[PDB]
């Protein structure tokens, strides 16, 4: 082989950040299960990977126990109760990307703290304070800024972080983004972490953190209120899954589109001898590119929050529907997207 | 967005993808909390038929609404082989999450690649709109010539994704890989 996996006999963590990975490995070594370590990694990334690790965002967790039980945790943000259909349109009716990306109106009610506590309480074995402690120390005592963080602060952080006084106070230094080798201490985040560890997730959704989010919003024309934060909940949902050549594939259901379209595309590809074409062959890339077109077309029409709209997930993951798509794929002639519309699902409902 | 994967000594597995949406989200810290605020609301469809920051489009199903969860592309994924957890994977990439994770699955099952081989292999992506076959560096010019002759509109663009993956061998041994596209990451165990 040219490329070699890392190998371990007992437990393993893979993450975007060396410090967070080592946090997770240490939790496993101390006796925590995979959920315990996953929550510790998620809290550590909220300190060491502020690009994306977070307390003020949201996401999804797929859990599969040793006994085969497979489940999904939806801790996607909820739009504020005051959010409206046309809130991002300018006076001419055209979407304003500044409003949906850089203003206080851009934020949904964060779900990460709720999601981690739902998973930890039901499927973990350690108390929240114990899985938050590594992150707390990293926030309180600091860590060295590496290449990844320095580069992201300079490239992406420069566009937003210095435009807010409280952000600039944390991530900027001497008029510049923190540089590689600098130490990043996050005392306010450490206090927030310490309060979650002591009082539990309600510190975020009903305590001092919730007040700080609500005031930040109320002071700057944002919409998240304390009612929003008190009403947030993470939701355990049934995974979306399929069968590909006798392998079973589990992924996230709505409000993610991911599981549906991964399963749909695999269903399409299953009709072709992918192994025979081989990686990097024009034939394999042709078939996959074409199959992907139909799924993203379906994505644009049928996918949304399942608590608000009925998602036809059965039809979309139906192998007969996938077969009707595979029969349209010409391995020698790509079909323009202008000739691709969302599929007719009625015969597959 | 960032993805991580965990497998413990008992064979329990977890895959987490979570995010502020864009890098640092809004860049707005909430007061004296030290917590950066997401810009997840851009994952709604702001107006039917108008693309968001990832080129994704929508209509009524993914319109903004009160208390609604905006549609995500995040795909923490577990593949089962012979009844057992076999591949744990996932990735950031907005719209490209679906195809990046897809390629991890295809690479593992169809091409028999080990988890590091599957991770380091180049990636391509087509999301209907815009109508272009997005590719990374690393595909043969001979192969790219055939695709354009087939009618694909090949577009060389930025590297896609950051898979963080664990494969479980039959004996219960663990194999992992971090993405070459991301520096300062780590897969480690004991
Ligand atoms: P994420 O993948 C955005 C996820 C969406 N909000 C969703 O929920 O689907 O964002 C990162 C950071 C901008 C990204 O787009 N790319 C990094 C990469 O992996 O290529
Ligand atoms: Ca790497």
């Amino acid at each position: 082989d040219v490329f070699h996996p890392v190998r371990a006999k007992q437990g393993m963590v893979a993450s975007v950040d060396a410090t967070a990975t080592q946090v997770g490995v240490d939790i496993l070594k101390e006796g925590g299960n995979a959920v315990d370590a996953a929550v510790a990694v998620g809290y550590a990334l909220a300190v060491t990977h502020p690009q994306a690790g977070n307390l003020g965002g949201g996401g999804f967790m797929l859990i599969r126990s040793k006994n085969g039980n497979t489940t999904a945790i939806d801790f996607r943000e909820m739009a504020p109760a005051k959010a409206t259909r046309d809130m991002f349109l300018d006076d001419q009716g055209n979407p304003d990307s500044k409003k949906s990306l850089t203003s206080h109106l851009a934020s949904g009610t964060p779900g990460t703290v709720a999601g981690f506590s739902l998973a930890l309480d039901k499927y973990g074995t350690m108390p929240l304070n114990k899985v938050v402690q590594p992150a707390f120390k990293l926030a309180r005592d600091g860590f060295i800024v590496n290449d990844a963080l320095a580069d992201d602060l300079k490239t992406y952080g420069s566009e937003v972080l210095p435009n807010h006084e409280n952000s600039k106070a944390i991530f900027w230094k001497e008029g510049e983004p923190l540089k590689k080798g600098d130490t990043l201490v996050q005392a306010n985040l450490a206090k927030s972490l310490e309060m979650i560890a002591e009082n539990g997730p309600d510190e975020f959704y009903k305590g001092t953190i919730a007040e700080q989010i609500a005031q930040e919003m109320q002071k700057n024309g944002g919409l998240i209120t304390k009612e929003d934060l008190a009403a947030y909940k993470a939701v355990e949902r049934t995974p979306i899954s399929g069968d590909y050549r006798g392998y079973q594939v589990y992924s996230m259901p709505p409000p993610s589109s991911g599981g549906i379209h991964i399963v749909q595309i695999l269903n399409i590809l299953e009709n072709f001898d992918m192994k025979k074409y081989g990686f990097g062959s024009a034939d394999a890339m042709q078939i996959m590119a074409e199959a992907e077109k139909y799924a993203y077309a379906d994505r644009s029409e049928y996918l949304g929050d399942p608590d608000f709209v009925k998602v036809p997930w059965q039809a979309l993951t139906n192998k007969a529907y996938a077969k009707s798509i595979a029969d349209q794929i010409d391995i020698n002639k790509a079909k323009p997207s202008s000739e691709i519309r969302p599929g007719k699902l009625a015969p597959y409902e | 967005t960032t993805h991580y994967s965990v497998v413990d000594k008992d064979g329990n597995a977890v895959a987490v993808t979570y995010t502020l949406n864009t890098t640092f989200g809004t860049g707005i810290v909430a007061g004296e909390s030290g917590i950066l605020l997401n810009n997840q609301m851009d994952d709604f469809s702001a107006k039917p038929g108008v693309p968001n920051v990832y080129g994704l489009v929508g209509g009524d199903a993914n319109a903004v609404g009160p208390n609604k969860r905006p549609l995500s592309s995040m795909s923490p994924t577990i593949v089962v082989k012979d009844g057992k957890t076999w591949l744990v994977t996932g990735s950031p990439g907005g719209s490209r999450i679906i195809t990046t994770v897809l390629q991890m699955v295809v690479n593992s099952i169809d091409y028999g690649l080990n988890v590091a081989e599957a991770t380091n292999a180049p990636r391509f992506h087509h999301q209907w709109l815009p109508d272009e076959l997005r590719v990374e560096k690393g595909f043969s010019p001979d192969t790219l010539k055939l695709l354009e002759a087939k009618g694909q509109k090949v577009a060389l663009k930025e590297a896609m994704g950051s898979t963080q993956s664990i494969m479980v061998g039959p004996d219960g041994e663990l194999y992992g890989a971090s993405d070459p596209r991301s520096v300062d990451d780590l897969t480690a165990g004991y």
